[PDB]
RNA sequence: ACUGAACUCCUCACACCCAAUUGGACCAAUCUAUCACCCUAUAGAAGAACUAAUGUUAGUAUAAGUAACAUGAAAACAUUCU
């Protein structure tokens, strides 16, 4: 079907200018206290996730470097190791992986 | 092409005798030429229109539309020059006195149908404005009470006079 | 008169603010770092007698101003409000901090002060009030109190429920008024000059004049009263969000002058509880604390 | 239109009649050239009706300008402080006299829709009607159903 | 009408549906832990932790071979179930996978979540954190624990 | 900003409250479980044109029972938790003709209530109740809030009405809402199956009210008439009433005296005011049995 | 008895309510001759006046932010998987 009459600017600023059609004001907002910026509630902090991805996708760089090829998941468990430490006792027996830099403050 | 908004910056005052109240700083920025709809940008405009300068970026980080971000940064932009060059002490103290959105310049491209018809499809694109005060933000106008209503009624029915004699 | 007892008191406390302010040649500027976790190695230039930890937080956002409840310079509790001195470290604390020990003994010892206030202004003119001090109280114990001599014509009294519900109303309208904690810090004449008209005061104004090196005690105005307080405040009335006169008990070895302790609990806006939890710590507030 | 256009109650300056009748007429300022056709009615007004105009009436300052223009014009100034321009142009003597004459007997107020034509300042002598006017009188003052 | 439908329809139809989940659960497998839309990770979960059940049964058992084979298509990574991260979980009878709500994706603005298996190598994610017991009102909840057991 | 109960709670906190609340509201249950004993109000006989106030149940599921003509009838069972008086309100005052109960059903969470919600059960000293339904009494049934009621309140052989908000189907079609034909399958009938088919006459230039077309359906209360209550279990206080209750499983039903005019005056022996167990008239078996149904654990039936 | 028109009277004023058609009094703007000289005069000329042709060109609206359109998964972004 076709519209008979065009509709006026007063008829659609009704329409469009109403409560429903705008836009929400979200109370759900925090201030991160690890990092000082923004996160909202229930939601991980935007600013810190980065963080732990970026040394994360470190970390698995070198697990492909000592791996070497498609197909060679290892039988054992892993740990990550950083600059002037050494595994325990109860690390003797699983993969290691080795760091150029320190230990962050955050990963312990 | 008009370009006024841009102008508004350049305004000097002359100074203020010490029997004075402190004058609100002003700054008056935007944007031209956004790839967004400018009824789209209205939305996000109209939403920050009245809170100072933190609580509409906190609103503009989590709110999910594209013109969001640039927005975001305008705002940014401006707080910096606020504080830089429009003598401005403190960056926190700033409220959205104005948001608008107009339209920009605009192309046309052609959309093919069926048969052999066709239509033409615009690229839309449109400006954003702001405006910055210094001081904290203007308390909103509280709700009309019921006391209020009865004032102005009585206020209302005094106002009449004997219509059409002397 | 009591009428112009407290505004006499405010024109003295005026005075010597305004003569405090007068010996600061022009500005000094400051420097302030940052040390907060958040935010590092910002440096503020400020004024020397003028700036406060308020304006350095309004400095960064209004996230600070809104949720800084009490300072650190050179890590030492210091008043939101409370012009600086020298060149120092600054770090804000907060309610929903790790270790928020210094910022809950400030909260509840503000609200005592608040209470103090508003029982001095409950009775009329015929009846004698006459408030003595705020003891220092673990925040683990049950709530607040102020302690407090009524007249003799009022030895039998006791408030009722009723009262009690009176005085709740007449505290939150203090509240709703949101008037901030002006802060001074004297040498103990001029402290005395303020408050000579009760003993009870004078003594306690002694007493911190005495175990301090140095003549300085703390004067702490809410709007227009005055009172003695032991350590740092909150920033504004407005923080209190929950706020009940609990109960009022009668001390026992009081027979050359009775002591009445004013209880009531309290919790700020930040840290709000539900209508049940809130109800079973009015409970406990309303048995007497030592 | 009425509605279209503002409205004014009707006045006069300062209760005009009362005492002494004051011409409201303050200042009249009239543009003529020299030379060209527009002025010509305007100028023979100030060959001869000027002058008596200017006596008849004492109270009104004229001026003439006499400066090149293509519309002569009039300038009419009044008490109050209303301005009221009137340009002259192509008309013959007679009919910029009957201007002249149209400026002098009126005041400043301005001309729109005038409301009522009548305006008293106490238009009541008896007392103005009210619903208790010609309404009978109880004894102690009883309403309608009471009880004693 | 859909009162208590538990699967939620996913791919071009139930064989897709599988297929996906069965993509992601070899990515956590290997990964450990791993970012995808909240539907989908919620969605894969649950069968995530079924299948540390069955690694829990062992090698010998021919039925859990025989799932592992299944729902594995690297077939390096039967091992590592087998012999890494069925011992890791002996203690716990549950709970082995967490998942968290993450920022919105850019491109899509689709809800995201992380889903890691506990006790990975990798670097520790932000978790939600409830406040201290030396806040105002926990210690005065504190409090009211006290009254309770001290005055029996 | 928004704060439920939790925001500023330690994990040491979190259980602490938890169980003190639950503690209450074992004791506020505790404390009302005998009616008589504290001073209640007056206990009037029944006479004609009286009645007296209802439950609330929940619905728990179905079952077959059994009747000596051999005759298999399906029953509902609805359990009687936590029902409750709650309000007073008379004749006057509620500008009826009828004073008014109220009755409260299944306790629940005060964390979850309204601010004045939980105030109004703290002046009655019990926890709060899911539902609350309003029954319509005469002078003499009135019984004092706080008052607790139990399945024992019917009797077998009594005949109830049942309603329940109806299970919700949401936006349907004219076809399974109104049962309307629709069109063929084949033989042509372009995109037109389910559609419904002409709405109005011509002659008229609109659409009469309350046309049947296709909307939201179920999801509100209906009634069901003159159910037989053909069994009570005393101890878990289940009513078992003959056939369909309104509304899915674990819902809270309103359950009263049936209002037909067949059964206008049979409330002559059942328990007037409520059953009150802490009377101690006559302790009431396991189970109560209407005389047709088979017993469970009776000896098999023979038609002889 | 009263109410009740543009009829009639009243105070002033008077060319100032028919289609097609016919007669008449003026006049916007422009150019020319001569004036004038913050925008006019007297005449002579003329592509000399648009609320309407599914008019022709350009701009912007309505429908409408509607219909519609689009990128298999995970990841070290090496690779692998469906
Ligand atoms: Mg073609
Ligand atoms: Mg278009
Ligand atoms: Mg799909
Ligand atoms: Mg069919
Ligand atoms: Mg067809
Ligand atoms: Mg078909
Ligand atoms: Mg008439
Ligand atoms: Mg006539
Ligand atoms: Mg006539
Ligand atoms: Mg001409
Ligand atoms: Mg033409
Ligand atoms: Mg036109
Ligand atoms: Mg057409
Ligand atoms: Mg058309
Ligand atoms: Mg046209
Ligand atoms: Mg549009
Ligand atoms: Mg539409
Ligand atoms: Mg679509
Ligand atoms: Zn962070």
């Amino acid at each position: 079907a076709a519209p008979k009459n065009r509709r006026t600017i007063e008829v659609n600023r009704c329409r469009r200018r109403n409560p429903q059609k705008l836009i929400k004001v979200k109370n759900n907002i925090d201030v991160c206290p690890e990092c000082g910026h923004l996160k909202q509630k229930h939601v991980l902090c935007a600013y810190c996730y980065e963080k732990v991805c970026k040394e994360t996708a470190e970390i698995r760089r070198q697990i492909g470097k000592q791996e070497g090829g498609p197909f060679k998941a290892p039988t054992i468990e892993t740990v990550v190791l950083y600059t002037g430490e050494t595994p325990s006792e109860q690390d003797q027996g699983k993969r290691i992986i080795e760091r150029d830099r320190k230990r962050p403050s955050w990963f312990t | 092409i008009s370009r006024k908004w841009e102008k508004k910056n350049k305004i000097v005052y002359p100074p203020q005798l010490p029997g004075e109240p402190r004058r609100p700083a002003e700054i008056y920025h935007c944007r031209r030429q956004i790839k967004y709809s400018k009824d789209k940008m209205w939305y996000l405009a109209k939403l920050i229109r009245g809170m100072s300068i933190d609580q509409a970026l906190a609103q503009l980080e989590f709110n999910d539309k594209k013109g969001a971000k640039i927005i975001k940064e305008v705002l940014l932009e401006a707080q910096d020059m606020a504080v830089r060059d429009h003598n401005v002490e403190f960056r926190s103290n700033l409220y959205i006195a104005e948001s608008t959105s107009g339209r920009g310049q605009c192309l046309k491209r052609i959309r093919y149908h069926g048969r052999g018809r066709f239509g033409i499809m615009e690229k839309v694109y449109c400006h954003y404005f702001v405006k910055l005060v210094e001081g904290p933000p203007p308390p909103p106008e509280p709700p009309k009470t019921a006391v209020a209503h009865a004032k102005e009624y009585i206020q209302q029915l005094r106002s009449r006079t004997i219509v059409h004699t002397l | 008169s009591p009428t112009e007892l407290t505004e006499m008191r405010n024109d003295l406390f005026n005075k010597e603010k305004a003569r405090q302010l007068s010996l600061t040649p022009r500005t000094e500027k400051i420097e302030v770092k940052h040390v907060g976790k958040t935010d590092p190695g910002t440096v503020f230039v400020m004024n020397k007698n003028i700036s406060t930890p308020y304006s350095c937080a309004m400095h960064l956002s209004e996230w600070y101003c809104r949720k800084s409840i009490l300072a650190l310079v050179d890590g030492q509790p210091w008043d939101m409000y409370k012009p600086l001195t020298k060149s120092c470290e600054i770090k804000f604390l907060t309610f929903k901090d790790c270790d928020p020990g210094e910022v809950n003994k400030a909260y509840w010892r503000s609200c005592a002060m608040m209470m103090g206030c508003v029982i001095e202004r409950a009775f009329k003119d015929e009846y004698m009030v006459n408030l003595v001090r705020a003891p220092e109280v673990p925040v683990i114990s049950g709530a607040f109190c102020y302690d407090v001599v009524l007249d003799s014509k009022l030895d039998e009294w006791m408030p009722t429920k009723e009262n009690l519900r009176s005085f709740t109303k007449d505290a939150h309208a203090l509240i709703y008024k949101d008037l901030p904690f002006e802060t001074l810090e004297v040498e103990a004449k001029v402290a005395l000059e303020i408050f000579q008209h009760s003993k009870y005061k004078v003594d306690f104004i002694e007493e911190k004049a005495s175990q301090n090196p140095e003549r300085i005690v703390k004067l702490h105005r809410i709007g227009d009263f005055i009172d003695v307080s032991e350590g740092p405040l909150i920033p504004r009335t407005s923080i209190c969000f929950q706020y009940e006169v609990s109960a009022v008990h009668n001390l026992q070895p009081t027979q050359p002058s009775l002591i009445r302790r004013f209880q009531g609990v309290s919790l700020p806006v930040h840290l709000r509880a539900h209508f049940t939890i809130w109800d079973k710590l009015l409970e406990r507030s309303r048995k007497m604390v030592t | 239109t009425a509605r279209g256009t503002p409205s004014r109650f009707l006045a006069s300056v300062l209760h005009n009649g009362l005492g002494r009748y004051v011409q409201q007429l303050q200042r009249l300022s009239f543009s003529v050239s020299r030379d060209g056709a527009s002025s010509r009615g305007a100028r023979e007004f100030v060959e001869r009706e000027v002058i008596d105009f200017a006596r008849r009436n004492p109270g009104v300052v004229i001026y003439v300008n006499s400066r090149p223009c293509c519309v002569p014009r009039v300038v009419a100034e009044y008490l109050n402080g209303a301005v009221r321009e009137e340009s002259i142009h192509c008309k013959s003597v007679e009919e910029i006299s009957t201007l002249v004459q149209k400026l002098a007997d009126q005041s400043g107020l301005d001309v729109i829709r005038i409301r009522k034509p009548f305006h008293t300042d106490n238009p009541s002598i008896q007392g103005q009607w009210h619903p208790f006017t010609n309404k009978p009188t109880t004894f102690r003052g009883l309403r309608p159903r009471e009880v004693q | 009408i859909s009162h208590g439908r538990v699967f939620r329809r996913m791919g071009l139809g139930p064989e897709s549906r599988i297929h996906l989940l069965r993509n992601l659960l070899t990515g956590l497998v290997r990964h450990e832990r791993i970012e995808a839309p909240w539907a989908r990770v919620d969605e894969m979960r649950g069968y995530a932790e079924k299948l540390i059940d069955y690694g829990k049964l062992g090698d010998t058992n021919e039925r859990a071979m025989r799932m592992a084979d299944f729902w594995l298509t690297e077939k390096d990574l039967i091992p590592k179930l087998f012999q890494v991260l069925a011992p890791r979980y002996k203690d716990q009878t549950g709970g082995y996978t967490r998942m968290l709500q993450i920022p919105n994706r850019s491109l899509d603005r689709a809800k995201m979540a992380v889903i890691e298996y506990k006790g990975n190598c990798l670097p520790p994610l932000p978790l939600p954190r409830r406040d201290s017991h030396l806040t105002l009102l926990n210690q005065l909840l504190q409090g009211l624990r006290q009254d309770l057991r001290q005055s029996q | 900003s928004g704060t439920w109960w939790d925001e500023h709670l330690s994990e040491e906190n979190v259980p602490f409250i938890k169980q003190l609340v639950s503690d209450e509201d074992k004791a506020q249950l505790a404390s009302k479980l005998c009616p008589l004993k504290d001073e209640p109000w007056p206990i009037h006989p029944w006479e004609p044109g009286s009645f007296r106030v209802g439950l609330i149940a929940l619905k728990l599921g179905m079952m077959p029972l059994w009747t000596k003509d051999g005759q298999k009838h399906v029953v509902t069972l609805l359990q009687v938790q936590d029902c409750h008086v709650l309000k007073y309100t008379s004749k006057e005052n509620c500008n009826g003709k009828m004073a008014t109960l109220s009755v409260g059903g299944k306790t629940v969470s005060r964390f979850r209530k309204a601010t004045s919600i939980l105030e109004f059960y703290r002046e009655l000293g019990l926890p709060p109740k899911q539902t609350v339904k309003i029954f319509n009494i005469t002078d003499n049934a009135a019984i004092k809030p706080g008052t607790p009621l139990y399945a024992a309140h019917f009797r077998p052989g009594q005949y109830v009405d049942v309603t329940a908000k109806t299970i919700g189907k949401g936006f349907q079609g004219v076809m399974k809402r109104w049962g309307f034909k629709g069109q063929p399958a084949t033989h042509g009938q372009t995109k037109t199956h389910r559609r419904p088919g002409a709405v109005a006459t011509g002659d008229i230039g609109r659409v009469w009210p309350g046309t049947k077309m296709p909307g939201k359906m179920g999801n509100i209360y209906r009634t069901e008439y003159g159910l037989k209550v053909w069994r009570i279990n005393t101890k878990h206080n289940i009513i078992y009433v003959n056939g369909s209750v309104p509304g899915h499983k674990n819902c809270l039903v309103k359950v009263k005296d049936s209002k037909l005019p067949a059964y206008k005056d049979l409330g002559k022996n059942l328990p007037f005011p409520t059953y009150f167990p802490d009377g101690d008239e006559e302790e009431l078996p396991e189970d109560l049995y209407d005389e047709n149904v088979c017993q469970p654990g009776a000896p098999s039936i023979t038609f002889a």
